[PDB]
């Protein structure tokens, strides 16, 4: 047994079951041994991410830390989201979630010397004074209203430098990492919860140039684990016909799927500098012949 | 009103009280 | 009368169509010449120079098909139609 | 009317402010951004490369007597900061036995290296177990994946660790413009930098300045 | 969370049930009697839409098999703290109030007219006296997965369903962090999940270790809990447990002692907290694409662990029995340099 | 873009051959072993061996002709196949986990085939209609709209001579304007009077200022426009007349179509790439974001809602009288609430200024419609039911303010039904496309011309009894590319379009000018060819832009074109059935 | 397409010899499709450098 | 660390140029490009006109008698004139003609030091019995300065400040291209593009900009002593 195509990592443990030690085993077996391989994966390109409001996405590019936009106090952001997808999908809740997350993270202190503001009438008496990295919870169908967020965003505790970053509306002034000059208009920022989906990229990526061939169908195996080639649907044949491309279709159907001698000869020619010889008769056609000749139907060729 | 003994404290925007705890899931 | 392109799109397609009757003929009209060029390269070590090498001076390790397309644009080849 | 610039320093506990002026209009932003970009990624440093834990064959396991497994201690050790004077892999030791706590100050560095934050908490030990860990300290710049040691083909007892050679932590700048109609139209740059205490801000600024000078020297030569 | 949802799932197909083709399309739609029993949001995205629901938060099965739902009966316009459970038939035959309707601290209806749900698809204001039943909580129709999506009253049905389905596909990270904003049904959904141990009796911990813990009961009986470390999960991910207790603390009964995967101090944590910005940036975030800072990569903020699994067996054959052996015909020593004697 | 880990394993034989040629190994087995070990001596050969080697991409499942392109590979790190933004529409792909295969031609014949025919840059025009498809689609359009937008009373705008002060706002050349904008004394979008020198003026000014003598590079003329418009026009190919109007999506489509119909494909592709780059650069600085202060509630919605609810109560009392039945009550309620929703939407539109990001996005044709904005800010209104009839209970709140439990429960039905409808429609369209492809497999252009005379007559444009001429609303489809059967001689003896000359945009315009209404056009329906159809009858091709070439299959193209739009076909039914 | 047995029998009885015409059969066999670059009008082309090039090639 | 040296290539045209730097460490592309472009655009000293005078007109609303061109057209034509000066103080210059004909920059009498690098440039045309006298001042500076910054200037009759251009270069553009020096295959390839006036060559402008930038960063380097790669 060998490691399949596209696996690596440490060997953490080995379990071996022996019939000598009076270990129950399936009938007709003597020694079944299983090996566990553990690999640590770091998030990379081609990985899925999505919040709790159903907004999927993929990592288009991972810029250096020195290139991302940074707040006026030098705090580079960690992720940038597109804006055209928010109003069309109509998931405005995530904007409120980001605002509330920023408010909770920065900590707030609502003024009360002159009395509770009208917008803060229903706030719990113990929720008027928070600390940095505070924790807040909004039960479904019963949470902070728009006025509550408006009031809270206007009383966030200042940074240790003495200045407040975001405005009342929640936007802030950034600085481009490439040009180095501030953007003409403010942008929204905040902390939003991000999960990690199971559709990783390492599982998907796969290549196959030459490898084991099936014995019953004479075709390359299938699947990433078996190191097999990809499928070629009939719609692809229709497309190739549409362009009028002929030799390409001939190769795809004959010289790279079935013809054994064709594969050997073309591989050798590529290894050398010789031109690729023309394909031959696909195995499918010859099998069809030798099978239809079995029904007493004399199928001639008429090469003339 | 943290039923469990030592759960982390996180004040909530509570306005209404539920008269029963969530039953065993 | 336009900016010089870069990549495999040089020479352009419309220029070539001015020479060949149709785009479907051009592909073979160039592939056969590329085959002849590859054959000449194969026999470069020793043999008969019946398959005259490239007409236009090639670049630094350019594919034979690129040479064929770049010399066809120079109107240096003659061909017969179907049979 | 026309004077060369001058750089002065305003000091604080660990983060220093640098003031540069007068600069021609519309030119402070680009200079500040260039300095910031060259500061956060091209400052040489040193950091742990690979560890060696006695009695342990790999990283996905534990060790009796400790409260957290190998992965947690590796994550904690990533925060360790060290400065290398020699340009070769040096070796340290960490031997602590019995109940109590193990901190960054329990390492016995060899000559030519130092640990500047002895207050870090690595882990804790129960009386049952002990601990002896050997770690390497190489000098590099930027950031390197841990897998670099995978291809070296060492023995089983070697565990790669990601290396992060960067003493700078945060940098920011603001421009104080003077857009009066007088020919005194200039801008004043206010650059602030903070370091991990491995090197003072002046050293990092000098290194970045030298890097940019050497890089731009290729253009001053007559073409 | 995925395991809990699977345990709470309500299938409608399979043996003894209708097939996909014969099942009508109308059955896949909501019914005015679904309120309080089956969540209308959570549902698979695939063709099995509407055939797989989920119990409500407060739903309980009656001994016969008819789902119930708690209610407090208003006798004479005054709310009653005591609650009763009503089935579909009895619910239809009575008047059910609205939980969100304002109610005075003394149980008096401030509003003379209160909206109400009627026999089927009928809602209309009625005097504040004839009303008979009132709901318990506003969250009485949401599923367990959907109950922990903040600001669910602002999103769209399709988006909410998509988010609920996505929440069941997270991957356990190495260093989890509790969300800054999240409903109050996180810790409760984690304690009942079973993946977190908990003390049975109020005792005092004598010593703790990365592999096992020993708590001393007040009656003088010592007990030990063993925590599996780095054991392959049923779906290929990893599972671990890290005690969050110190030596010499009188831990009360029912207090979490260890945090399993996707947990932080006895509460669910399926992700991290990132600083987001909303703006198109050079088209790299074009059409749902995303850009990430290298700080996450170089700080293991979103680093996960996956454990593979392989097995080989040597079964007897008519021609003989196969045996695992270090030696192998015509192989260089380097290739087998890793195999041991066995 | 191709990940190196994939390209190296995909070009293994070529790399081995070229490497053994370079004497980095001794034999083939050693070369294969070294490639397996991936020594640093392989990367250079790998870069050298894929200089002009095309590859074939295929998004699964391919649907139409343009679903299989042929791009030049380029090495890049990572494990994701990079792609060009403007080709995603061809595959109808979304950058959210879609996966596509990658093939590779081996023989020297397949290389030329994929390099000439299947190349991406030669397929800007969709086969359905002779109009380009690869155009600014989603985001860069917003950037172009922002760049070309005009605003009054900006900083540095043009002013007239005020007594003792000169007239400011005139720049010698675009370089000076760019420098001024960089300094910070000239907004990118303001009224200016620049002096262009390498941009042909509009015909209205070209014929006047120069007296039709003909503009050439080096001739100056004083323009009146904004720097953004000049910067945009600089992207267009040289010689194109100046365009001085705000760039709505319709204007973009018209400009792109005109460029495609007047210039070769390669120039169109180059200008499209440059325009996309400019739009991406300028989209970021447009200042388009989302915030609570952006979605603004209507100011006086409460009064309108109260009045409509009072009228609803009136009709409710009318029903309580018992004269009316349930059906009449439902009709009255639905119509009243439809009117109320319309009024609230009108008020909401009247409220928002022209600065909110939502308004800027929706009005610029970037995406969405006003109904979504009304739902997000105004009223969601009545919602569908499982039976399809509108429930008598309307929602009185927007998503911003916050719904209630009952409203959400009622609303779920529409999403469920839409999901089911899409689920069935995809399969219906697939089956219809398969059948349509099956029926017409063996249609091919054999002969160059059948020299037949029967040509179907199509009314080009009707002449109004009171007006002089009205363009037919379907001339774009019936008679746009067909070959003219007979010359459409004007009333006089002059010939405006000669026999055999293919029709087109300039020729259609000329015919419209001549006032001709009835035209006989050569058509394929009456082709006299024994097998297939002669090339002349078929007329101008779609993807080529010229007459079809002998041997080209037409049946497959027609089947793909007719079957592709089957996905959106929904409900004597009027839908796909 | 359909009813393979009946049509096969009918063709066999008549000894219907059919040329490789059309696409579907020609792709089932594997021979070059008689369309696009497959028509005999283009499959048989002889191309050589013009005599002027050869005289001036060297 | 020596790493790999970065060589500056070059391309030539009539008066344009495409300077190429290859290879660069990942991320240094913009770090160079932006600052270098700004330095080239607004660092090189130069000379240009600041104000003009026309005794034949009292203000700017009307046009000078006996001339086809307008006052604004005259200002635009005279602004683009390329003037090189070697004297710091602002010197004057006079243009005078009589009778029908045209006027060229070369016909303006230059005082000592100042010179005009384009004598064939057109300014305006005169009809029969036409005359115009102008007294324009020339000053040396750097970068671009608008006339608004020169608004308050003593008291005169027909002083009409004009937006000057104190720079011999007027356009710059650059990009970044990926390159493969090793398996990293991410190294940047700066592609600069400059188009200067007739008073300087692109390469000497670039050398002066590099000189200025190196002198500027000499302050940063001088604070301490520490070395780096080539
Ligand atoms: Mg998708
Ligand atoms: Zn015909």
């Amino acid at each position: 047994l060998k490691v399949p195509h596209g696996e690596s990592g440490k060997v953490i443990g080995i379990r071996v079951f022996s019939r000598e030690d009076e270990d129950e085993l399936p009938a007709g077996v003597n020694e079944l041994v299983r090996v566990y391989v553990a690999q640590k994966r770091k998030i990379s390109d081609g990985d899925k991410l999505a919040g709790r409001h159903g907004n999927k996405g993929v990592i288009g590019k991972i810029l250096p830390v020195e290139d991302m936009p940074f707040l006026a106090d030098g705090t580079p952001v960690d992720i940038i989201l597109n804006t055209h997808g928010v109003p069309r999908r109509m998931n405005i809740g995530q904007i409120l979630e980001t605002h509330l997350g920023w408010c909770a993270h920065s900590g707030w202190k609502v003024d009360a010397a002159k009395g509770v503001p009208d917008w803060a009438a229903r706030l719990p008496d113990e929720l008027l004074e928070a600390q940095p990295n505070a924790i807040v919870s909004t039960p479904v169908f019963d949470g902070a209203q728009e006025a509550e967020l408006q009031g809270l965003l206007s009383c966030t505790l200042p940074n240790r430098d003495g200045d407040v970053l975001v405005d009342a509306d929640g936007k802030a002034m950034l600085f481009d990492g490439r040009s180095g000059e501030p953007f003409p208009y403010p942008v929204t920022v905040g902390y939003m919860y991000i999960m990690k989906l199971h559709h990783l990229v390492d599982d998907k990526i796969h290549a196959r140039s030459t490898g084991p061939y099936s014995m019953i169908t004479q075709q390359p195996l299938g699947g990433k684990a078996q190191f097999g080639g990809q499928r070629f649907g009939e719609m692809e044949c229709w497309a190739m016909q549409a362009y009028g491309a002929a030799y390409t279709l001939q190769e795809l159907l004959t010289i790279k799927s079935d013809d054994t001698v064709g594969r050997v000869k073309v591989y050798e020619a590529i290894v050398k500098g010789e031109n690729i010889p023309e394909p031959g008769i696909p195995e499918s056609f010859k099998v069809l012949l030798k099978e239809l000749q079995s029904l007493c139907l004399n199928v001639e060729v008429l090469s003339s | 009103n943290n039923s469990v003994p030592g759960a982390p404290n996180r004040v909530s925007f509570a306005k209404l009280r539920e008269p029963l705890e969530v039953p065993g899931l | 009368g336009y900016d010089t392109p870069l990549g495999i799109t040089n020479p352009p397609i419309d220029e070539l169509l001015d020479r060949v009757s149709s785009k479907y003929a051009l592909v073979i009209y160039a592939a056969k010449r590329a085959r002849q060029i590859n054959d000449y390269y194969n026999q470069l070590g020793e043999g008969i120079l019946e398959y005259v090498g490239p007409l236009v001076e090639p670049g630094l390790q350019e594919k034979p098909l690129s040479i064929a397309l770049r010399e066809i644009h120079a109107d240096l080849l003659e061909h017969t139609e179907g049979e | 009317s026309q004077r060369p610039t001058l750089s002065e320093d305003v000091l604080t506990d660990n983060r220093s402010q640098f003031v540069i002026e007068p600069l021609e209009p519309g030119f402070g932003y680009t200079l500040g951004n260039s300095l910031r970009r060259t500061l956060l990624s091209s400052i040489p440093g040193a950091a742990v490369t690979s560890i060696r834990i006695d009695g342990v064959l790999h990283e996905f396991t534990t060790v009796p007597g400790v409260k957290e497994d190998v992965t947690e201690i590796i994550l904690n050790l990533k925060s360790l900061v060290v400065s290398s004077e020699e340009d070769e892999p040096v070796t340290m030791y960490l031997r602590k036995q019995g109940p109590g706590e193990v901190t960054a100050g329990d390492i016995v560095p060899p000559a030519g290296v130092t640990v500047h934050n002895p207050g870090m908490h690595i882990a804790t030990l129960n009386d049952k177990g002990k601990l002896e860990v050997e770690l390497v300290v190489e000098r590099g710049r930027g950031y390197v994946p841990a897998v670099q040691n995978r291809a070296s083909g060492a023995e089983i007892g070697r565990i790669p660790v990601d290396s992060i050679y960067s003493p700078v932590l945060k940098v920011t700048y603001k421009v104080d413009a003077t857009r009066v109609e007088q020919r005194t139209d200039f801008d004043k740059l206010i650059l602030d930098v903070e370091t991990k205490n491995s090197i003072s801000p002046r050293d990092a600024l000098a290194s970045a300045g030298k890097t940019l000078v050497e890089l731009f020297g290729l253009a001053r030569e007559l073409n | 969370l995925s395991g809990l949802t699977h345990k709470r799932r309500l299938s409608a197909l399979g043996p003894g049930g209708l097939s996909r083709e014969r099942a009508g399309l109308e059955v896949r739609d909501v019914h005015p009697s679904h309120y309080g029993r089956m969540c209308p949001i959570e549902t698979p995205e695939g063709p099995n839409i509407g055939l797989i629901g989920s119990l409500s938060v407060y739903a309980r099965v009656n001994p016969f098999g008819f789902i119930e739902t708690p209610y407090r009966k208003v006798v004479d316009g005054v709310v009653s703290d005591e609650i009763v459970y009503l089935t579909a038939d009895e619910e239809d035959r009575h008047v059910v109030a609205q939980a969100n309707s304002p109610i005075d601290a003394d149980g008096r209806f401030v509003e003379p007219r209160v909206l109400v749900r009627r026999k089927a698809g009928e809602v209309e204001y009625v005097p504040s006296s004839e009303v008979d039943y009132m709901d318990v909580s506003p969250r009485q129709m949401v599923s367990v997965a959907t109950a922990m999506i903040p600001f669910l009253e602002h999103d769209d049905a399709n988006r909410a369903l998509m988010g609920a389905n996505m929440q069941r596909q997270a991957v356990p990270l190495v260093r989890s962090e509790a969300p800054l904003v999240g409903t109050g049904m996180e810790l409760r959904a984690a304690i009942d999940a079973g993946d977190v141990v908990v003390a049975e009796e109020s005792g005092v911990i004598e010593e703790v270790s990365a592999d096992y813990i020993t708590v001393m009961h007040d009656n003088g009986t010592r007990r030990t809990y063993r925590m599996r470390k780095f054991a392959r999960s049923n779906h290929g991910t990893c599972a671990n447990q890290c005690p969050i207790v110190d030596a010499g603390d009188r831990v009360e009964a029912g207090q979490v002692i260890a945090d399993g995967p996707c947990t932080d101090d006895g509460e669910m944590a399926l992700g991290k907290n990132l600083l987001v910005a909303i703006m198109p940036w050079e088209g790299h975030n074009y059409e749902d694409a995303i850009i990430l800072s290298n700080r996450l990569v170089e700080e293991d903020v979103l680093t996960s662990i996956h454990i593979e699994e392989h097995e080989i067996d040597a079964r007897d054959t008519k021609l003989g029995a196969e045996e695992i052996t270090r030696d192998i015909p015509n192989i260089s020593d380097e290739v087998l340099a890793d195999l041991d004697e066995r | 873009g191709l990940p190196k880990l994939m390209a190296l394993e995909l070009f293994k034989p070529f790399v081995m051959k070229r490497l053994v040629d370079l004497n980095h190994a001794q034999n083939i087995k050693s070369a294969k072993r070294m490639v397996e070990r991936q020594r640093p001596q392989v990367w250079d050969v790998l870069e050298e061996v894929i200089a002009e080697h095309p590859v074939l991409l295929n998004r699964a499942p391919t649907l139409h002709r343009l679903g299989i392109q042929a791009f030049e590979p380029m090495l890049v790190e990572g494990k994701a196949i990079q792609l060009h933004p403007l080709v995603c529409e061809a595959f109808n792909a979304d950058f959210d986990g879609d996966q596509m295969a990658v093939h590779l031609p081996l023989s020297a014949e397949a290389q030329a085939e994929a390099r000439i025919l299947m190349l991406s840059s030669n397929n800007i025009l969709s086969p359905a209609s002779g109009r380009p498809l690869a155009m600014p689609r989603l985001d860069m359009v917003t950037g172009l709209y922002y760049l070309t937008t005009e605003v009054p009373g900006d900083t540095g705008e043009y002013q007239p001579a005020s007594g003792d002060h000169p007239e400011t706002g005139v720049y010698s050349s675009p370089a000076e304007a760019i420098m001024a904008a960089d300094r910070g004394v000239l907004s990118v979008r303001a009224k200016i009077k620049v002096r262009l020198t390498q941009l042909r003026p509009p015909v209205e000014i070209e014929a006047e200022l120069f007296g039709h003598s003909g503009w050439q590079p080096g001739d100056a003329w004083m323009a009146e426009t904004t720097l953004g418009r000049v910067m945009f026009n600089e992207l267009l190919p040289l010689g194109y007349p100046f365009v001085n109007k705000q760039m709505h999506k319709k204007v973009q489509a018209a400009i792109i179509n005109d460029l495609a119909e007047r210039y070769p494909m390669i120039v169109v592709a180059q200008t499209v790439d440059k325009l996309k780059d400019a739009g991406f650069y300028w989209a970021t600085r447009s200042g388009v974001t989302v915030s609570m202060a952006d979605v603004l509630v209507p100011p006086r919605k409460k009064e309108i809602l109260d009045h409509y609810e009072e009228r609803a109560d009136k009709v409710e009392k009318q029903f309580q009288r018992g004269a009316l039945n349930h059906d009449e009550r439902n009709e009255a309620l639905v119509e009243i609430w439809k009117e109320a929703t319309d009024e609230v939407g009108q008020a909401l539109r009247e409220h928002y200024p022209d600065d909110n990001p939502i308004i800027t996005i929706v009005d610029s044709g970037a995406t969405g419609n006003f109904t979504q904005t009304r739902t997000l800010a105004g009223m969601k209104g009545l919602v569908t039911n499982p039976k399809g009839e509108f429930i008598p209970r309307p929602v009185k709140s927007s998503f911003r303010e916050g719904l209630t439990v009952l409203e959400y429960f009622i609303n779920t039905h529409g999403a469920r039904k839409g999901l089911a409808d899409t689920a069935l429609r995809t399969a219906d369209s697939g089956y219809l496309t398969r059948r349509l492809v099956d029926v017409s497999q063996d249609v091919i252009v054999r002969e160059h011309d059948c020299q037949t005379e029967r040509g179907i007559v199509v009314e080009l444009a009707e002449r109004a009894p009171d007006g002089t001429l009205i363009r037919d609303p379907y001339i774009e489809t019936s008679a746009y590319a067909r070959t003219l059967g007979t010359d459409a001689v004007d009333e006089a003896g002059n010939v405006i379009v000669e026999r055999g000359q293919d029709l087109g945009d300039p020729e259609i315009d000329a015919l419209l000018a001549a006032g001709i209404t009835q035209v006989k056009v050569r058509s394929v329906l009456t082709c006299a060819t024994s097998t297939g159809v002669c090339a002349t009858c078929y007329g101008r091709s779609m993807a080529t832009g010229k007459l079809v070439d002998i041997g080209e299959a037409v049946g497959i193209v027609a089947a793909q074109s007719i079957g592709e739009p089957g996905t959106q076909l929904t409900m004597i039914t009027g839908g796909l059935p | 397409f359909q009813e393979t047995t009946r049509v096969l029998t009918d063709a066999a009885i008549n000894c219907r010899s059919d040329k490789l015409n059309g696409l579907k059969e020609n792709v089932i066999i594997g021979k070059l499709i008689p369309a696009g670059t497959g028509i005999n009008r283009y499959r048989n082309i002889a191309v050589q450098p013009t005599e002027e090039a050869r005289a001036a090639a060297y």
